[PDB]
RNA sequence: UUGACAUUGUGAAGAGACAUAGUUUC
RNA sequence: GUUCUUUGUAAAGUGCCUUCGAAGAGUCGAGUUGUUUGGGAAUGCAGCUCUAAGUGGGUGGUAAAUUCCAUCUAAAGCUAA
RNA sequence: UUGACCUCAAAUCAGGUAGGAGUACCCGCUGAACUUAAGCAUAUCAAUAAGCGGAGGAAAAGAAACCAACCGGGAUUGCCUUAGUAACGGCGAGUGAAGCGGCAAAAGCUCAAAUUUGAAAUCUGGUACCUUCGGUGCCCGAGUUGUAAUUUGGAGAGGG
């Protein structure tokens, strides 16, 4: 059961795997159903749109933080700033998130302005029930896209101060590496009576 | 902090105009309270010490504060609580039988 | 769990349909295919939008 | 399709092209990767030197991402400027106005130096650089601006 | 309030006043039946922080279960099988003695729902528990927006499915890296991981 | 089967240490 | 969409100032045994023994001592898609 | 002598509830060996089959004692990916997950711990009447060993 110059394979089929084969024959079916659901919801949901306002948020980790991406909800700070309280914001189709925090002002502003836009661009019918019927726009998200912030201009003057990029990295790397050692050198050199 | 703005090194990362958020109370789940302080102090002089606590202060009185920890670390979980427990006993002794 | 459908590259799906459209002109082809078009004026046959 | 398959052709011969003498039986070699170090070792040293035993250090809970850092050689670089905008800069190559290229934004992590970029000045924004990368860039009168 | 005192006091189990009480109470219980109705909580502060309330419809049962390992049943220790499986005697049982406690009262009182349960005492042979129960046919309960969830049929014999807190404990229902196996519920998550997924247009 | 720990509490004599007051251990 | 009783000396939202700010124990945790896990000086679960604190506690995938940092708020509970 | 209380009983006492069935799917317990390793015990088959207890139209899970280590994210479930990877493993045969990213769907909250103390403000039942999935009057009863209102950490309470 080993021969030829072939790659070594790894087909995990040693359990009764045929008892857990999921073929998505229902692919077309579920899509249809998925679609109907949405048509019911929009209908039922009166003029309201099918989603809620989500915040901008910088993504996490080294790999994704170049991009920005819809968050969960707006943060009690952002809501306050934008001139409304959390309870109400929740009834106006804005998503709020007691978990998220503000440390970056650029994003904080972003969101507060995101909220200002929204408020101006929505219309809240009175409680009375008098219902001045007025046209369903379906996606909050479509209407208030989330674009990537522009981080510079296109062309600009070349300023070369002289010290090289590469070397600044090696030097930076270094300083961190021996950071502890040199602290022990300085600690110990104090105990020179 | 302030980040250096480059991709390695000591304060690695992007400079951002910073903010520092309103503080969470859930960040204060540990804190005392004058209610809890009082109750606990009261229960203590009601119930008294317990067998391992009595042995503990003897051990302190009669054998030092390092061998007190060594026992108390086996008794309780670990060295940190044992630290903390000898301390409490130390301040039963001072408070009481001294000043 | 036999494979029933097949995936063709979208681009090449288009090469074929484009190909297929072009042949609906070429009247020899249309004739060859069944299709009784000796009577029909010209090919491509374009009729009015009023249809 | 069954139609074009060799078993259709073997119908009528006794042994299905598996041989009278040595048959086709269940698992003569054993199953799987069995016998790696014994009756199948000739095939494993050659074809697969290096298969058995260990090398370096284990790394518990390694998170690929941590090490995310695609490379782009000077080789390209000019590709990261849109076609039309590009010729604009190649001619009229200068300080005072030289193209900014945010290689991070283009989804790269380090610039390496594979070869020859015209003497147009570029402003190159990256997370890391090849010592040559930076060197060559400078020789065109551009620089590298370290980011994050 | 007094409960705060109660709470703190109950954490001094090796304190003189408590070992007295403990000693008497644990003999009293051991004289009664292994399952017996309790007139009231003997820990009114534990009970109440666990969902109890002193209105009609709320019931306390006191039960004692045997301690120690699970001796694997099987005649004469014979295991008939491989040697990793020959154990009989250091074998330990995945639910808690508290689960067994809940489950026996719950059986004894099918017309109640088990709500929760707390430890009260032990000796070398038994651990003792008080189990707090609810009558979901009692209108005092059926009304009452806060406890009437327990009135739904999904909550039939919660203790038998490990939906009480002890059950949730041993079922390993918690968020995090330490709970990967068992968290959306281990048997169900295992199945997921060993399901083949073929699409119409194969991926 | 043998030991330890837990179930385990109360006196008295005798040994054991801060090193010939009584907390503690046999 | 209409129509009748106004629930009221009722209930709720918001700004500033001052003082407070109660938060789950034979549990957390620890040793050991067994099982289990991809989890490796030990992923979860259980048995027996030990058994906490409150500027505490848990987690931070190599054991330990020291010093910091980050991040949540356990041991009670409901909940559509 | 009389009346309470605590705890424990009886009744064909007034009204109710549980059992059994089904079990494709769901939540638990318990638990194999054939097999694979070309022999075999660890391993594997498999946290599978058989046995046991328990639900529903779904069940479970769920508003972080989470993930991270970033410019940080933000309940749960599922799909595409991560990945046949980190890791485990007579390091043999074999095994084997998670974080980020895209998508489906979206939803958030309740107690405990608090002196109403210028008024237990709360509730089962019986009863009569009614406009009966309920309401009001009254009476037994529950309940202070605490039933309501208020508060849930995002907070929040008391005074101004
Ligand atoms: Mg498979
Ligand atoms: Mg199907
Ligand atoms: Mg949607
Ligand atoms: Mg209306
Ligand atoms: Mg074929
Ligand atoms: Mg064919
Ligand atoms: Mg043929
Ligand atoms: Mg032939
Ligand atoms: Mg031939
Ligand atoms: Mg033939
Ligand atoms: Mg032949
Ligand atoms: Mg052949
Ligand atoms: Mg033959
Ligand atoms: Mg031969
Ligand atoms: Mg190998
Ligand atoms: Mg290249
Ligand atoms: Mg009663
Ligand atoms: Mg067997
Ligand atoms: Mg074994
Ligand atoms: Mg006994
Ligand atoms: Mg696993
Ligand atoms: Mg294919
Ligand atoms: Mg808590
Ligand atoms: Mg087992
Ligand atoms: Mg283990
Ligand atoms: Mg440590
Ligand atoms: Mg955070
Ligand atoms: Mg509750
Ligand atoms: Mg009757
Ligand atoms: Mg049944
Ligand atoms: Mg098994
Ligand atoms: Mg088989
Ligand atoms: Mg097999
Ligand atoms: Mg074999
Ligand atoms: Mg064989
Ligand atoms: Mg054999
Ligand atoms: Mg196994
Ligand atoms: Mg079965
Ligand atoms: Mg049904
Ligand atoms: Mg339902
Ligand atoms: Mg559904
Ligand atoms: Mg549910
Ligand atoms: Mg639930
Ligand atoms: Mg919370
Ligand atoms: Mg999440
Ligand atoms: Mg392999
Ligand atoms: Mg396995
Ligand atoms: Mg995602
Ligand atoms: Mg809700």
């Amino acid at each position: 059961a080993i021969s030829k110059n072939l790659p070594i394979l790894k087909n995990h089929f040693r359990k009764h795997w045929q008892e857990r084969v999921k073929v998505h024959f229902d692919q077309a079916g579920k899509k249809v159903s998925r679609r109907n659901a949405r048509a019911t919801r929009a209908a039922k949901i009166a003029p309201r749109p099918l989603d809620l306002l989500r915040p901008v948020v910088r993504a996490p980790t080294v790999k994704y933080n170049r991009k920005v991406r819809a968050g969960r909800g707006f943060t009690l700070a952002e809501v306050k700033a934008a001139g409304l309280t959390a309870a109400y914001a929740r009834t106006i189709g804005i998503a709020v998130d007691h978990r998220r925090q503000n440390r970056n002002q650029e994003i904080f502003d972003a969101n507060v302005q995101r909220l200002k836009e929204y408020q101006s661009k929505i219309i809240v019918f009175p409680r009375n029930g008098k219902a001045p019927e007025a046209e369903q726009v379906l996606s909050a998200a479509a209407t208030f896209p989330i674009a990537q912030p522009a981080t510079d201009v296109e062309a600009r003057a070349v300023q070369d101060n002289g010290e090289s990029a590469f070397r600044t990295l090696r030097l930076a790397r270094s300083e961190k590496k021996f950071r502890g050692i040199r602290e022990k050198r300085a600690r110990e050199k104090a105990e020179a009576e | 902090t302030v980040k250096t703005g480059i991709a390695i090194g000591l304060n690695k990362g992007k400079k951002v105009t910073s903010m520092t958020p309103a503080p969470k109370i859930s960040y204060k789940k540990g804190a005392a309270s004058n209610r809890t302080k009082f109750v606990r102090s009261l229960v203590r002089e009601i119930a008294g010490l317990s067998p391992y606590e009595r042995r503990l202060i003897d051990l302190i009185r009669n054998s030092g504060e390092k061998r007190a920890r060594k026992v108390a670390k086996k008794r309780l979980g670990s060295f940190t609580r044992a630290k903390a427990k000898v301390e409490e006993m130390n301040n039963i002794i001072a408070a009481s039988r001294r000043h | 769990w036999r494979k029933w459908n097949v995936k063709v590259n979208h681009n090449e799906k288009r090469y074929a349909t484009a190909s297929a459209i072009a042949a609906t002109a070429v009247a020899s082809l249309v004739l060859a295919r069944g299709h009784r078009v000796e009577k029909i004026p010209e090919i491509p046959l374009v009729v009015s939008t009023d249809l | 399709p069954s139609r074009f398959t060799k078993t259709r052709k073997h119908r009528g011969h006794v042994s299905a092209g598996k041989g009278r003498i040595g048959k086709h039986r269940k698992h003569p070699g054993g199953r799987g990767m069995a016998g790696g170090q014994h009756h199948h070792r000739i095939n494993m040293d050659k074809y697969h030197p290096g298969y058995f035993g260990k090398v370096g250090m284990r790394y518990f809970h390694k998170q690929q991402a941590h090490f995310w850092k695609p490379v782009l050689n000077l080789d390209k670089l000019w590709t990261l400027i849109p076609e039309d905008k590009r010729d604009q800069y190649l001619k009229s190559a200068s300080k005072e106005t030289a193209p900014v290229i945010d290689t991070l934004a283009a989804g790269y992590g380090k610039i390496l130096g594979k070869g020859r970029i015209p003497n147009v000045p570029v402003i190159v924004k990256a997370r890391f650089v090849s010592k040559l990368a930076e060197e060559k860039i400078r020789a065109a009168g551009g620089v590298v601006e370290l980011i994050a | 309030g007094a409960y705060k005192y109660l709470e703190e006091l109950q954490r001094k189990k090796q304190s003189d006043v408590l070992r007295f009480l403990q000693r008497v109470r644990v003999w009293e219980y051991r004289q009664k039946n292994v399952i017996h109705r309790a007139a009231r909580p003997t820990r009114p502060d534990k009970a109440r922080r666990l969902g109890y309330k002193a209105k009609q419809g709320f019931v306390i049962y006191r039960v004692r279960v045997r301690r120690g390992n699970r001796k694997r049943p099987v005649p004469k220790g014979a295991t008939y099988g491989k040697p990793t499986n020959q154990g009989v005697n250091e074998l330990k049982y995945q639910r808690s003695l508290r689960a067994t406690a809940e489950e026996r009262v719950g059986r004894r009182a099918a017309n109640l729902r088990v709500l929760n349960s707390y430890w009260v005492n032990q000796d070398s042979t038994y651990k003792y528990f008080e189990v707090i129960l609810v009558d979901p046919q009692h209108k005092a309960i059926r009304r009452d927006a806060r406890y009437n969830w327990i009135c739904d049929p999904v909550h039939k014999h919660r203790e038998a499915r490990g939906l009480t807190a002890t059950g949730k404990k041993s079922r390993g229902i918690n968020k995090g890296h330490k709970f990967n196996n068992t968290k959306a519920g281990r048997r169900k998550t295992w199945k997921r991981q060993n399901t083949l997924s073929l699409w119409r247009y194969r991926k």
